[PDB]
């Protein structure tokens, strides 16, 4: 019996058919040569395919194992330290840039005002090439997403306003190639402080909704209000084990002096999909040293 | 036998 899967990167879109002995490694690495990726580590196969739940598909298990064409996303799923020092492919950078922009565009990664405007330009710089008097005049920006909603939502600017701001940094990155401009986005996105991280929605003992993160370099709570801020961090170097069983999860911190932070996940899979990222990033993260 | 089996491809280039 043949099923019938889409898989989309961020600029393509691929239909395939498998039968149910297919491996998520053998979708996985058709999807990789036909595109040509070859840093294939940071990636993985998405799909909000549980009963509700975002989740990653696993290689060496059947895709014929939770369901909800079958649609999957191929995302990245680990992001590097340093974007400038590690993606080696240009195709791993693109696909990086595009990923994050749209996190960003869509309100998903928190961004001020500015910094906003001046991914924007860099953006524009690289699907525009050089800005020209010339070609590029009047409105060469409307029919252009380049800043997010909140951000125009939270401003007083009509949109011709928005691509005046976005304008005048566009010419300043004349000279720049555009492989060169999804980098230097990607240097700016890469300091904002709700990137790279996976949130996941968990409750302190106590009830109080929380959100815990799992990022490169650890694990942070947050107040359910303030993503931004981590009220507590847990690097790597500071954890002396995690643990969960089924829907309670502990930390214990490497300071015997300091105590465990206990929280719940609203079921087993959650836990389980909090630890694999865990397990991927230190793994990563003790790779680079 | 289980390798899968591209149907459809689109690419954006833009």
């Amino acid at each position: 019996k043949p099923i019938n899967v889409r898989v989309t990167t961020m600029d393509a879109e691929l239909e395939f058919a498998i039968q149910p002995n297919t491996t998520g490694k053998q979708l996985f690495d058709q999807v990789v040569k036909t595109i040509g990726l070859r840093e294939v580590w940071y990636f993985g196969l998405h799909y909000v395919d549980n009963k509700g739940f975002p989740t990653w598909l696993k290689l060496d298990k059947k895709v014929s194992a939770q369901e909800v064409p079958l649609q999957f996303k191929f995302r990245a799923k680990f992001y590097p330290e340093d974007v400038a020092e590690e993606l080696i492919q240009d195709i791993t950078q693109k696909l990086f840039f595009l990923q994050v922009k749209e996190g960003i565009l869509s309100d998903e990664i928190y961004c001020p005002p500015e910094t906003a405007v001046l991914l924007g330009s860099y953006a524009v710089q690289a699907k525009f090439g050089d800005y020209n008097k010339e070609v590029h005049k009047s409105g060469y920006l409307s029919s252009e997403r380049l800043i997010p909603q909140r951000v125009m939502d939270q401003h007083k600017l009509t949109r011709d306003q928005w691509e005046d701001r976005i304008q005048v940094w566009h010419a300043e990155h004349r000279g720049m190639l555009k492989d060169n401009a999804m980098l230097e986005y990607l240097k700016i996105a890469q300091d904002l402080e709700m990137y790279g991280i996976n949130y996941f929605e968990i409750k302190n003992k106590k009830g109080t909704d929380l959100w815990l993160g799992v990022d490169a370099l650890g694990l942070n709570i947050y107040e359910k209000d303030d993503k931004l801020t981590p009220k507590i961090g847990f690097p790597w170097s500071e954890i002396r084990n995690i643990s969960f069983n089924d829907k309670k999860f502990v930390i214990k911190p490497i300071d015997k002096k300091a105590p465990d932070f206990v929280f719940y996940a609203p079921r087993l899979r959650i836990n389980k999909r909090i630890l694999q990222l865990c397990m991927g990033n230190h793994e990563l993260y003790m790779r680079r040293r | 036998d289980s390798e899968p089996v591209l149907k459809g491809v689109k690419l954006h280039y833009t």
